[PDB]
């Protein structure tokens, strides 16, 4: 029942492509339809979802598919970069960088402030 | 020689004695290396040609429709560096404006300076937007690779670190080689680019919202030639607006630090004027004798402050300033 | 050392960043065929990043892949394990094996024919490819090298290489559906042997991942342009035995692909033919069948 | 029985009450959106994006400030 | 839809407008499903009716 509608939409193709290939006349009158298609086949020989695209349309379809590939990958990358786990990881890595940068700034600005105080004293 | 080439490598008329020959170097470039493969057409054009033939070429012979914007990328020639997200914000705003307006980007073309930032901006785009470059023919690396009529020549990203010649940016969609007959010398592309930009601006657009096809010139860093072309742009007919992007130093920082404290152009106080003169003389190491000349050239620029637009970063990309200048310089 | 030796050392270390920073620098004098040999070595040892870097440095993949190169790629054992030997042995037993047997292109084409099933016919087993193989073992090259590289990467359990070769080239949804059917077919063949559950579960996971790729690509094509999505779904793929993407999805038993709105409205427009009298139908169809004058009061779609 | 025909002044009071309910509902929705964990994580990551660049600029130009202070102390 | 939300924000008789919009959206969803059209448009109309509700 979780896949009932998917199974129905799957069997829709089977019935549609089955009943497209059947002759027009019902099963009793398939004899007449077989005689008409056999007469057409003998006249042509003894005397629906397969659109055969041209070369330029094939190139346009290929370019459309390549564009769809690129926007799908850009959307996947943007969804990965906007998720909470990647944001938490990049924030923790950045704060790892900041704690060291602020510690260096403080530990060397102490020497800068001491040098400024000594220069103000010796002036 | 005076043309800079080898003494045996031979084969304006003032000291170079040139003769006008038919063109031979035009076709397409197959960019191998540097990531993605990109095809970019090229036509070698003399520096003294008429711009209407270049217009006919760019419309019909190149299958490029007329844009709604001309985003010029005039900047510093030598290679510089920027803040990382300043470059990222500038690149994202540039590509956003370029896809919203369908613009042609008139970037310099050789891979040094602000052109290196524009090619990195197209890496952020990564997937139309013409990038017609106007670089001199004599400065390009592997000139012999570029010879050949209608031939898809291979062009590697082979850049020798000590060579004077500069390889092109591989991510430009189109190229134009300004040939004055010499090699390794700049200035062969400037006048052709200015007359081409004015010939673009004289063509009437289909919408005709403003005055033909509008032009927006973007400036990052630059020397005194940047100030000279800013004066040439502001005093032009029509007066094309100029966006400058500060935070980069050089002439753009001087222009923005003036423009924040200029009021009615020449309404600058004495201490700020002396500070601007001493930063011109010392911070960017210009001569102090020409510092006053650069100051009055700056004031002649500043007499038309309604078209100069700046960008202070601090979200809020440069496309806002580009579209603001687009609405400003449209009449 | 020379640059092929440096690149072989970087391939052995599995450090693509060192090769990008140092080996692929300016001034390098690469010999003739050294980059092709480095590409072959990066392919057989499952180094997807080195293959990416070499493509970014231009090995000319259309010129690199030949018949002998793909035969050496199929016959190699310089990487992860695969079920290809068992499948080749099974199709050779079904057609009618030494341990030093060389897997010909005809044999692995029979492997795709057996795994694909139904009326599928591989390009290798055709008469033109058989006469090319008999006369030689850009005539020996491939017009779509990423197709056969996709097939090679799927058939020897190289998943990340198969994703990379899915990223590059054309006919992407056809490649995704073919990869999904091939992966599920090898999963069913491993489960019919009732082998280890890890390898069969990995093959089923590969088939589900390729099916999810096909579904997401169909969703993107539906979001962009509906008519071009219809043309992408219905057009005849000459390199996949003249099938369509819908037929490859049905052969793959992919319920999520056909349950998409694009293929469903395609099947609905195919189901009613050239008839636009299609609101609360069924009863109107029965009334048109029983009453031949009732057809004239029905709406019909124009040509 | 459930169709009380209100007068004009009561209609105005009911309309003002409904407008007030609209405004407090939208303020509550905005406060709930601004207090959720995802918006907090997004704004924190954007702020730390700004801080890393600001601290890098402060350090890289304070190095020149400290060198200038050391040179001024040496030349005095 | 977003224009309908904005016009819901502005004006009076807001709950009447929301209930009328919910009934209209569900009615067009049922009319599209009675034609058995694409599932995306009918699902969007049902989602609009649920949002207005």
């Amino acid at each position: 029942k979780s896949i009932s509608n998917q199974v129905w939409k799957f069997q829709r193709y089977q019935l549609i492509m089955t009943f497209h290939e059947r002759p027009v006349l019902p099963p009793p009158l398939i004899i007449f339809s077989h005689m008409t298609m056999i007469f057409q086949h003998l006249c042509c020989r003894w005397r629906g979802l397969k659109l055969f695209i041209t070369d330029d349309e094939l190139k346009k379809v290929h370019d459309f598919e390549e564009q769809c590939i690129e926007e799908y990958f850009r959307e996947k990358d943007d969804r990965f970069n906007s998720s909470n786990d990647e944001r938490i990881r990049v924030t923790s890595e950045r704060v790892e960088n900041m704690s060291m940068r602020l510690e260096e700034v403080n530990e060397r600005e102490h020497s800068m402030k001491a040098s400024l105080q000594t220069v103000d004293i010796r002036l | 020689c005076c043309c800079g080439r080898l003494i045996g490598q031979h084969v304006w008329s003032i000291s170079k004695h040139t003769q006008l020959s038919p063109t031979d170097a035009f076709g397409t470039i197959e960019f191998q290396g540097g990531g993605h493969s990109n095809k970019a057409m090229y036509v070698r054009v003399s520096f003294d040609t008429k711009p209407d033939l270049l217009l006919h070429l760019m419309t019909k012979e190149w299958q490029l429709e007329l844009p709604k914007l001309l985003i010029s990328v005039h900047g510093g020639l030598q290679n510089f560096e920027l803040q990382p997200k300043l470059k990222q914000v500038f690149g994202k705003g540039l590509i956003k404006a370029a896809m919203t307006t369908g613009a042609w980007i008139f970037t310099g073309g050789v891979n040094t300076g602000v052109i290196r930032h524009v090619g990195d901006a197209l890496k952020d785009h990564a997937s139309k937007i013409c990038t017609i470059g106007i670089a001199p023919w004599g400065i390009v690396e592997n000139q012999e690779d570029l010879i050949g009529r209608d031939v898809v020549r291979p062009y590697q990203t082979m850049s020798n670190p000590m060579s004077k010649l500069t390889v092109l940016n591989s991510m430009h969609s189109h190229f134009i080689l300004a040939d004055n007959g010499t090699t390794g010398k700049y200035g062969a592309e400037v006048k052709l680019r200015r007359q081409l930009e004015k010939h673009i601006s004289l063509q009437k657009i289909n919408t005709r919202i403003g005055q033909g096809v509008p032009v927006v010139a973007l400036i990052v860093e630059g020397g005194p030639n940047v100030i000279s072309i800013v004066l040439e742009y502001l005093r032009d007919t029509p007066p094309v607006p100029v966006v400058v992007c500060d935070g980069s130093g050089r002439a753009s920082d001087i222009l923005a630090f003036g423009h924040k404290y200029s009021e009615e152009g020449g309404l600058i106080n004495e201490s700020l004027r002396d500070q601007l003169l001493v930063t011109i003389q010392k911070t960017f190491t210009y001569t102090r004798t020409q510092a006053q000349h650069l100051f009055i050239i700056l004031m002649e620029c500043m007499k038309k402050k309604e078209l100069i637009t700046v960008f202070r970063m601090g979200h809020q990309d440069i496309d806002l300033a580009i579209l603001t200048a687009l609405l400003k310089g449209a009449n | 050392a020379s640059a092929p030796d440096q690149l072989s050392l970087a391939l052995a270390w599995n450090r693509v960043d060192i090769a990008r920073s140092q080996i692929f620098i300016y001034g390098q004098q690469w010999p003739v065929g050294s980059l092709e040999q480095a590409m072959l070595d990066a392919l057989v040892l499952d180094r997807v990043d080195f293959v990416k870097l070499l493509i970014e440095n231009g090995v000319s993949m259309h010129r690199f892949l030949t018949i002998s190169r793909l035969e050496e790629l199929y016959n190699t054992r310089h990487g992860p394990s695969n079920t290809l030997y068992h499948l080749v042995r099974d199709v050779k037993k079904r057609e009618y094996l030494p341990p030093d047997y060389r897997i010909s292109l005809i044999d692995i084409g029979l492997v795709i024919e057996y795994l694909m099933g139904g009326a599928y016919r591989c390009n290798y087993t055709r008469k033109r490819f058989r006469t090319l193989y008999h006369n030689l073992f850009e005539i020996n090259h491939f017009p779509f090298p990423f197709h056969e590289l996709m097939v090679w990467a799927v058939l020897m359990k190289r998943q990340k290489m198969a994703l990379f070769f899915w990223q590059h080239g054309e006919e992407a949804m056809a490649k995704a559906l073919v990869a999904c059917k091939l992966c599920k077919a090898m999963a069913h063949e491993a489960s019919e042997n009732d082998m280890v559950d890890d390898i069969s579960q990995e093959l089923n996971h590969n088939s589900r991942d390729f099916g999810q790729l096909a579904v997401e690509l169909l969703d993107q094509s539906y979001k962009q342009d509906e008519q071009l999505a219809m043309k992408l779904l219905t057009y005849e793929l000459k390199n996949w035995s003249n099938a369509t993407c819908l037929q490859l999805a049905v052969a793959a038993k992919h319920r999520d692909f056909i349950a998409h709105t694009c293929s469903q409205m395609l099947l609905t427009d195919m189901w009613m033919g050239r008839l636009r009298m299609r609101k609360n139908s069924g009863l109107k169809v029965i009334l048109g069948i029983l009453l031949p004058p009732s057809i004239l009061s029905l709406e019909f779609k124009n040509k």
